């Protein structure tokens, strides 16, 4: 399963 | 409830995972094998699920399941660490990542309301050869673990990953690999998401991304302007003949990691033969007719909890005699060409090489790579070749 990551 | 770093979760109790075959989290391992001995008889009867629940395997060849399915997904399931953005898994992305050659019906675990037969959970098992530092193992890729939002901490996870786990000792598989963006017992590998702006407004009016500290939007655009047209010579979509030297090429790059897939020449048509919406791969055949390299990259959008954000995210990129940071680039290049918003990478394989040095961003969340049922050392993300 994934995850949802995003610029820090 | 999750814990999101090694640190928090050194303080947490696993009530579940301390019952599994799994090693402990602050257990240091050199040795190599199982955690269990396989099993000489399988439970026959399915696990209990609570008052009013009961299992059903999902024919997604019924275009009204498949629905079913997506549509649990695309209201419940990973979200970010703020609430904001949501995979939006297509239909025909899910026969992509849950029929790939060797899939069995009853790996389509769902939950359904008793009473109303509402489908209120799910978990998925694909078998792979798995190739784990120096044995070559079959295990299953658990995936799409999902409790509707109704049901939440009630302990119906646990309930799934048995069950599961039932169905896949039923066939004589014994070990498992599965991702995940919290910390269980016990991380094999941990691998950062990098992001690359495609088109930097879009990512910034939707909140993905923020302007950075004294950088104006006209700044911003200037500076992940690409291209038009790719550069490497010879770039053109894989087709059918190439499944033979797409296979052969994968097969030989991937053997300098430590996680790796094994793909038989059916799997790898089906993993990486192009399509719209699903999947992209492009092969690099050089002035002689010889194919030398290739890039791949899957689509993955995702709602916006307030249209939809298209992600690109890189899959297997093999590179020979083009160099991966001029493959990369021009696969930046098609991202942007076909409409994408953001290029989505990880810091596994030779990734490293190129995410500073071409604009990629790091990002809040971590994949951690876990083994079901192996005691093994766990390895950076460099040695990871498992997308
Ligand atoms: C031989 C073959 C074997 C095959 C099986 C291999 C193992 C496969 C393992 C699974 C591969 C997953 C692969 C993917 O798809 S990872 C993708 C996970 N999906 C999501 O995050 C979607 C959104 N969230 C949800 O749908 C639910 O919140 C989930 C289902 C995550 C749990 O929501 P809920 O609040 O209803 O949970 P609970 O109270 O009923 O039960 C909580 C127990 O389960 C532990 N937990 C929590 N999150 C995860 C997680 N993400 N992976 C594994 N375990 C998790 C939790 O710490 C606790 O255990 P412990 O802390 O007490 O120990």
């Amino acid at each position: 399963g994934n995850c949802f990551s995003k610029p820090r | 409830g999750p814990a999101k770093t090694m640190e928090e979760a050194s303080k947490r109790s696993y009530q579940f995972w301390d019952t599994q075959p799994v090693p402990k989290l602050g257990e240091v391992v050199n040795t190599h094998g199982p955690v269990e001995p396989d099993k000489d008889n399988i439970r026959q009867e399915p696990y209990t699920l609570p008052q009013g629940f009961t299992w059903d395997a999902l024919d997604l060849g019924d275009r009204g399941v498949l629905k079913e399915l997506y549509t649990l997904l695309n209201e419940n399931y990973v979200e970010d660490d703020d609430n904001m953005f949501r995979f939006d898994y297509s239909p025909e992305f899910l026969l992509w990542a849950l029929r790939p050659p060797g899939w069995l019906p009853q790996w389509h675990c769902g939950v359904r309301v008793v009473s109303s037969r509402k489908l209120v959970g799910f978990i998925s098992a694909i078998p792979a050869n798995i190739h784990i530092y120096d044995t070559e193992k079959k295990m299953v890729e658990i995936n799409f673990l999902c409790v509707h939002k109704k049901l939440r901490s009630k302990r119906v996870a646990p309930v799934l990953i048995r069950e599961i786990t039932r169905r896949v000792h039923l066939e004589g598989i014994f070990q498992a690999v599965y991702t995940a963006g919290v910390v269980l017992p016990k991380p094999v590998g941990t691998c950062r998401y990098w992001h690359r702006s495609l088109n930097p407004r879009k990512l910034i009016e939707v909140k993905f991304s923020h302007l950075s500290r004294n950088m104006t939007m006209q700044r911003t655009m200037k500076l992940y302007r690409l291209p038009e047209t790719p550069k490497t010579a010879g770039l053109r979509p894989m087709e059918t003949k190439d499944i033979p030297v797409v296979h052969q090429l994968l097969t030989r790059y991937l053997k300098q990691f430590h996680l790796t897939p094994v793909m038989s020449q059916e799997e790898v048509e089906h993993w990486f033969y192009p399509q719209e919406n699903i999947i992209d791969t492009f092969v690099v055949e050089n002035a002689n007719g010889e194919v030398t390299d290739f890039l791949s990259f899957y689509t993955l959008p995702s709602t916006i909890m307030n249209k939809s954000l298209k992600a690109a995210y890189s899959f297997y990129n093999v590179h020979t005699q083009t160099p991966l940071l001029d493959l990369m680039s021009d696969a930046l290049v098609l991202a942007k060409m076909k409409g994408f918003d953001v290029f989505n990478a990880l810091d596994l394989m030779e990734n490293k090489t190129f995410l500073e040095k071409l604009k990629f961003g790091i990002g809040d969340g971590n994949l951690q790579y876990y083994l079901y049922n192996w005691k093994c050392p766990s390895m950076g993300a460099e040695k990871v070749g498992l997308v």
